[PDB]
């Protein structure tokens, strides 16, 4: 199992193979970026738009 | 990645995206183009060097223990834990429940000691670093029965080559590591209270395999952890007072910040 | 030639390595396979077999077969206790030697159920009932019978297929447990009380004994292989 | 199927019928069969002798006292002197058979007791003195029972087997002897015990005078007892039947 | 892997899965959902760390024999057998007939000895560990004709590199190894009785290849077996009394278990 | 001869090749689990269901 | 380059090893094959031949 | 692979496969099923460990020659031949005309010598084993012109690594090697008669490349041949009398076999 | 040139490649067994069957 994936360019490809039985012998998942800010900022119940006044 | 900006023109309506209430525990979402008129510039940056995957996965020192070659008690041992160095401790205490792998590494070193013999010619030395999980046999000397390692995992390495490295799965009892514990260990609610109530993790033994010499050599091992596949939950504020105990949170109260000679002074 | 570098860890010796290697004798032809009866394909095949328990182990009753039989009497005041011990396979002084106690010491964890079998071995004119309780640990060693009846229990009466099986279920917060005696991950207790006296006609010896078996259930497992502390060697046996 | 508790066995010339018995435990899950021609290495032809060898040879009897510890027998040697099984055992050189062990012990409804009928494959033993090895006249009886003791062994006679019943003499825990096939005899609800054992051994066919296949052990975990006014003599007997016998390598007797 | 559980409701029928007879030599098959009312929980565990393939295939020490470099009888020899160490012996005696391969490994070591010469500079040493099957030539000194090894398999290894390892097929006479033997070796039924009657397995020789020095060096080899492709038949109860002879089963009777101060005491 | 088989996951693939002539140079058959308890527990001749009484 | 580690057993000398190796004289042309009578392709060809036995071996 | 057997029944015919004539130089072809009644057993054996390919292709010692480092004549030389060791000589004399390749191997060793200097620190040594075919230059010292090796094949090897190995084609004059020669070399039928008349095979030289030291070191090389692709013709009976000359067949007559104290004694 | 051939089993495959120019760098032809006994045993001219008598 080899995958030809992308690289980190400023603004190409690079191969990769696994050689072991377990899953703790692979490399880190550095090439993964997933963001969600809504959990910490704005945890309120009613949704608030920035145009309308805050409290009535 | 970051987001762009948008071109704004003068306005005189009643939008007021500035004034809000902070009692609701809601951080605002005002961008610079809302409060003033700005240009249109498309940002090409990327939030990559800050994710927890890239932020934690670097090796750091944990504990270096030495063991002389002189007597029948040369060997040295260490109890596993991560709160023994200040640099890597505080890089963990910004979260509460983690989950990761590890890649150990041992940078072993040597050194001579005074002696009286005429000449000295020391061949290469070998180790022999063992791992004993909790609830198992234990060695007491450098010529014991426990060093057979029939089921324990050991590492043999001769001085002069690259250092040994290996991986470790998520070995724990719970569904995630716990860096802070609030509560005791006895059901009677007496005795031990801190975080070490749920930390055993095993042991770690080291030893010279060579028979003996005329020096005799002294050595010091150095551990290095590298959390590989991290996952963090429930962040918390960082630390502000120095560490002073290995298994407590005791501190000495200090000022919140350094001081300036005025309120209006720059 | 092909240029490549060597990461750390090379030129070592793991005790549990899985690597190929050369062959000393090439082109060897082993003897053809033979089919004998009974093949152990796992180590849980052995745990699920039943083996008696040395419950009545005391000051002197250990160098004889008297450490295997619980003594039952016929007495006046009811609610007398017959036996009891904490529940810790491979940790307690009673289960650390049986067939499940000698396999559970090669590991560090475990999770599952346990089947405890009994067998009233009195005369065919004997009679009686018994209670069998397992109280999880919030407060142990129930002193009275009414203290133990609140926990999980069963009522067994003798005669005509006397042997009864109590099933200790699995009730723990975590998923596994430690074979060693750890106060954080305790298990519970086990007791048996007189539900009704032992009545017998005349011309029959009133003292009757009972044997206590133990076995594993089918939702059982182990983990984290280690070395058992029982065997200890001093020098090479010439 | 009506009244499970009754069995009946007619093997060859003899027939043993019990009215009050438990189930029948059949080996490790197999029935004794002949030797296929895919796993044989003998170059001669075998000799399926007769019905005259697959019969019910009954051995000696003994008294179940109130202090007895336990008896045992060696299976391929105990039938050495019985009928045409002891002639085709010594005239030939090889052989493979399976047995059908049986046991009888009957008492009234006013007695009590128990026993562990088990057969152990490849039973070793331990001499009294550590240096030497056990004798032969102290390891196998001529179809007469050998018995354990209560005191351990003493230090004699440098060749006697160690009759330590609580360790079984083999060096294991007596409570763990329920792995090998077996059956209990509880006088409360039982009257006998049947066991069918196939041929278990590394090589296909093995000698009969040089290596004993199995070992039959009887141990009462709960001693007999009875109030005054009852028969104080409770004897025990055993009946064994060679099953699916075969032989090779004809020579003179020995 | 293990099996799930099933939801049970109250019952008042005559099913009685509890009461049975134990005289029939039949272990029961009662699960917890039969005797009481329980929930439905699907187990995700797996019986993998307990199979004989994973349980036995770990290397362990067997025998370490040393040989000095001083005289013409420096070499040392060993007769093959597996009942010389307590850890690996008892891990075999839970079965009766096995079948496996092996992966040998020799962790050789060295050490100096007192001398009187002015300086010492010892180049690397080499071995030269031989294997002589049963019924073959034999060496008697470190300068013999037998060390040519025209058909015997030998291993040459210079100190400082990784240790030597190799495999071994199922070399035996019978269809499976035998760990317990009940019977003699002579047809007259006299003499030797124990298990060594069918154990020869060959020999094993070791030797320094270097000419000589001024130390002179002393060395100790250590063997390591690892059964690879196991197959087990006819299990039996483990051991309860210590080992005291290499080729016997002699023991000293001990109590079946440690003692508590009561029958009802916890 | 290369086979792309599965790995041991908690709850992917991993390649493998053999390089020798004999069969004693391969690795152990760790990834094999086969259970049968009927040989040791319940060796009786008549089959017994847990609902019906044991002995009549 | 290609990174890889070396298991134990490397840098040894088995007396019965089956490994390739370089060639001292390259581009050598051996003499063409010749066909002489009688070729021993096995060592059991020799055993199946008959040979007398020194049975009556005694003092002199 | 070997052949099976077949089931036979009683017979009273005149087949008589037993009685034959041995004067015709014909070995019989009677199997056990012909002379007596037997069973049917299919053999699964295989005649593989006995073919000439597997029987000969093992390395063996041939000649070990040593050379000191002291003087200007340190180097040592050897003339090629295979009849210098008893083990590998007799493994050739069961045939007459062979044909094979070879895989050389040199296990070089070292050792110190007495000296008077204060300290000693010997760096690694190197060789430098040369091959001179017949009819070519020759060296006479360790600083000669011949050691350039402009066309001769040489091997350079530093102490501490694995030993050198290489192959060799079927280098000869005839269509197959000849292990026995019956006839002279001169046409006048006078002078040399034995087998060395058609054996030159070249030479073999060895030498230290290092300049000098203070020991000085002494070394001994060991050759190892391994016939690879064998082909044998015209077998003959093995040897019965010991070897006593390198290029002859001279012997001392001995008894045909050891003796027993009777003709009927077992 | 790689060939995937058989192995030596008691009763699978194993790859192989050559890397040199000559033919004396390959490995031995161990996996070759060819038997013919007629040359040494029974070299007679007239063929003799074991049923008929040897000499008339
Ligand atoms: C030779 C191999 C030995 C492998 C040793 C494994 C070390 C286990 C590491 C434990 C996890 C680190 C501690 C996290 C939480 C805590 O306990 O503070
Ligand atoms: C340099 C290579 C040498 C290879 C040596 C082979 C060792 C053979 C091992 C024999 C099997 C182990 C013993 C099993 C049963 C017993 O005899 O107790
Ligand atoms: C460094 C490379 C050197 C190679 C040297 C080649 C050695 C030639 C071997 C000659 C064949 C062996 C002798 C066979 C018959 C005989 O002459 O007795
Ligand atoms: C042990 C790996 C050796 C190096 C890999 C050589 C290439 C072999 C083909 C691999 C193809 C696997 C499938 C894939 O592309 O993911
Ligand atoms: C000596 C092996 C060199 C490394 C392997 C490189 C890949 C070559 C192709 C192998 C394909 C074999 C068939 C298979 O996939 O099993
Ligand atoms: C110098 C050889 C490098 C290792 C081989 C990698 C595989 C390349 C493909 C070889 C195919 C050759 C044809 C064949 O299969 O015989």
């Amino acid at each position: 199992g080899a995958q030809v994936s992308t690289q980190k360019t400023g603004a190409i490809h690079y191969t990769n193979i696994n050689y072991y039985k377990d899953a703790a012998s692979n490399s880190a998942n550095r090439q993964d970026f997933t963001q969600d800010p809504g959990k910490f900022t704005e945890p309120v119940k009613d949704i608030m738009i920035k145009s309308m006044p805050a409290l009535n | 990645r970051v987001a762009d900006t948008v071109s704004s023109k003068p306005t005189n309506s009643e939008s007021i995206p500035a004034l809000t209430a902070a009692e609701t525990g809601h951080t605002s979402q005002v961008v610079p183009s809302d409060t003033m008129q700005t240009r249109h510039v498309k940002n090409y940056h990327s939030r990559s060097e800050s994710s927890i995957e890239n932020f934690l996965c670097r090796s750091a020192c944990v504990y270096y223990a030495t063991y002389n070659n002189n007597s029948e008690k040369g060997y040295a041992e260490w109890v596993i834990n991560t709160r023994q160095v200040a640099q890597l401790l505080r890089r963990k205490l910004e979260f509460t429940y983690l989950r990761f792998d590890l890649e150990l590494t041992f940078v072993i070193t040597s050194a001579q000691e005074p002696s009286t013999a005429t000449s000295v010619d020391a061949p290469v030395q070998t180790q022999q670093i063992m791992y004993v999980p909790p609830g198992g046999p234990v060695p007491t000397k450098v010529t014991d029965y426990a060093w057979q390692t029939s089921t324990n995992p050991s590492v043999f390495w001769t001085e002069g080559n690259a250092p040994p490295r290996m991986s470790i799965p998520f070995i724990s009892i719970g569904n995630a590591y716990s860096c802070f514990y609030d509560g005791w260990t006895q059901f009677s609610r007496n005795g031990v209270y801190g975080i070490n109530t749920l930390n055993n993790m095993g042991t770690l033994y080291m030893r010279h395999v060579n028979e003996a010499g005329q020096g005799p050599i002294k050595s010091t091992v150095r551990i290095y952890f590298k959390p590989k596949h991290v996952k963090a939950w429930v962040p918390r504020p960082p630390r502000l007072c120095q560490y002073e105990k290995q298994k407590n949170v005791n501190f000495n109260p200090t000022g919140v910040t350094t001081t300036r000679s005025n309120i209006t002074t720059t | 030639g092909l240029p490549v570098m060597t990461t750390p860890g090379s030129t070592q010796f793991l005790t549990s390595d899985d690597f190929q290697s050369p062959s000393a004798m090439p082109q060897f032809d082993v003897t053809p396979e033979m089919q004998i009866p009974g093949r152990v394909n796992n180590l849980m095949e052995i745990a699920e077999v039943d083996s008696v328990v040395p419950v009545n182990n005391t000051d002197n009753n250990v160098n004889g077969l008297k450490a295997y039989q619980i003594p039952v009497q016929s007495n006046s005041d009811n609610r007398r206790q017959v036996f009891g011990f904490p529940l810790q396979p491979g940790a307690n002084n009673v289960l650390n030697r049986t067939l499940l106690g000698e396999i559970l010491n090669y590991y560090t964890h475990w999770s599952g159920s346990i089947k405890l079998t009994f067998m009233f071995c009195g005369s065919a004119m004997a009679t009686g009932k018994f209670l069998l309780a397992y109280s999880p640990p919030g407060a142990g060693v129930p002193k009275n019978r009414r203290d133990a009846m609140l926990g999980t229990h069963v009522i067994w009466d003798v005669g005509l297929q006397s042997s009864c099986v109590l099933c200790v279920p699995w009730i723990s917060q975590t998923h596994y447990r430690y074979v060693v005696e750890d106060e954080y991950t305790a298990a519970g207790y086990v007791t048996c009380w007189y539900q009704t006296n032992i009545i017998v006609p005349a011309d029959v010896q009133s003292t009757c004994d009972i044997l206590c078996f133990v076995s594993a259930c089918n939702d059982f497992s182990v983990r984290m292989l280690k070395d058992t502390p029982f065997i200890r060697q001093d020098n090479f046996y010439q | 199927g009506y009244s499970d508790r009754v069995r009946s066995i007619t093997l060859g010339n003899s027939t043993i019928t019990t009215q009050e018995c438990a189930n029948v435990v059949v080996g490790y899950g197999v029935w004794p069969e002949y030797l296929k021609d895919n796993e044989a290495t003998g170059e001669d032809q075998p000799t399926q002798p007769d019905v005259a060898t697959c019969r019910f040879y009954t051995l000696e009897s003994v008294q179940w006292m109130k202090n007895s510890a336990g008896w045992w027998w060696k299976l391929p040697d105990a039938l050495s002197q019985m009928g045409l099984f002891g002639q085709n055992m010594q005239y030939h050189y090889l052989g493979r058979t399976g047995y059908t062990i049986h046991v009888q012990c009957n008492a009234s409804k006013f007695h009590q007791g128990c026993l562990l009928v088990v057969c152990v494959p490849e039973a070793e033993m331990g001499c009294s003195n550590l240096n030497n090895t056990p004798k032969f006249a102290e390891l196998s009886g001529g179809d007469n029972a050998r018995m354990f003791t209560d005191t351990e062994v003493g230090t004699s006679n440098d060749k006697k087997v160690q009759t330590a019943v609580w360790n079984a003499g083999m060096g294991v825990g007596v409570g763990n002897l329920t792995i090998f096939p077996h059956q209990w005899i509880n006088l409360r609800t039982n009257n006998s015990a049947t066991i069918v054992m196939p041929y278990i051994n590394s090589v296909p066919m093995d000698n009969m005078y040089r290596h004993n296949n199995l070992t039959l052990m009887i141990i009462p975990f709960v001693p007999l007892n009875y109030s005054e006014g009852s028969s104080p003599y409770v004897p025990i007997t055993v009946t064994i039947a060679p099953m699916c016998a075969e032989y090779n390598g004809l020579r003179l007797a020995s």
